[PDB]
């Protein structure tokens, strides 16, 4: 339900919620294939990047026109750095016309300042090192110490 | 006095340069260094 492909960057945390005719083992066996196929990409430091739950109360849905009644459903919220793109998107559109200062002349109207246009687009710059900082891997390569320095 | 018009047009042609107004872009000047050169050198530098 947001469009940053899931392919462009890595997991570091899913929770996962199950809900009707569910089986714990089940579960388990469906998230070992998830976990095998590492296509499906994660952040190096955290092995353990999933959480279940498991209730039994089906999932009912509010009634019009043709729509599926099905006996088990998932909810899953999930933290990846794919998003960053977006990120990467809004402060760029932002930056584009705040160079020009287009509307800004609405909003200091209402007694807002350049300074805090300023300081929010500092922490957005910020916060994009900070998806990358995070997405940066756990190993920064290596070399054979038998070779000569010289 | 052989006599001209009592109406004189001309009156406005005391109006001054221009002509026109502005342009003024809201808040940056870019391009306007025409694309000289703006470094030295270049390739390959130093090392101590």
């Amino acid at each position: 339900m947001v469009k940053c492909d899931p392919r462009h960057g890595k997991y570091m945390a899913c929770c996962l919620l199950y809900r009707g005719d569910v089986v714990p083992k089940d579960v388990n066996a469906a998230i070992a294939t998830i976990k095998t196929k590492r296509s499906i990409q994660f952040v190096d430091w955290c092995p353990t990047g999933f959480k279940v739950g498991i209730n039994y109360q089906p999932p009912t849905v509010v009634p019009g026109g043709d729509l599926a009644k099905v006996q088990r459903a998932v909810c899953m919220l999930s933290n990846t750095t794919a998003i960053a793109e977006a990120w990467a998107r809004l402060d760029h559109k932002f930056d584009l016309m705040y160079a020009k200062r287009a509307f800004v002349h609405w909003y200091v109207g209402e007694g807002m300042e350049e300074g805090e246009f300023s300081e929010a687009r500092e922490d957005m710059a910020a916060l994009e090192k900070d998806y990358e900082e995070v997405g940066v891997d756990s190993v920064e390569g290596e070399g054979e110490e038998e070779g000569e320095e010289y | 006095d052989r006599v001209q018009s009592k109406i004189g047009s001309l009156d406005n042609i005391t109006h001054v340069p221009g002509g026109g107004n502005k342009k003024i872009e809201t808040h940056k000047l870019t391009f306007r260094e025409n694309a000289k050169a703006k470094t030295d050198h270049g390739a390959e530098i130093v090392y101590k």
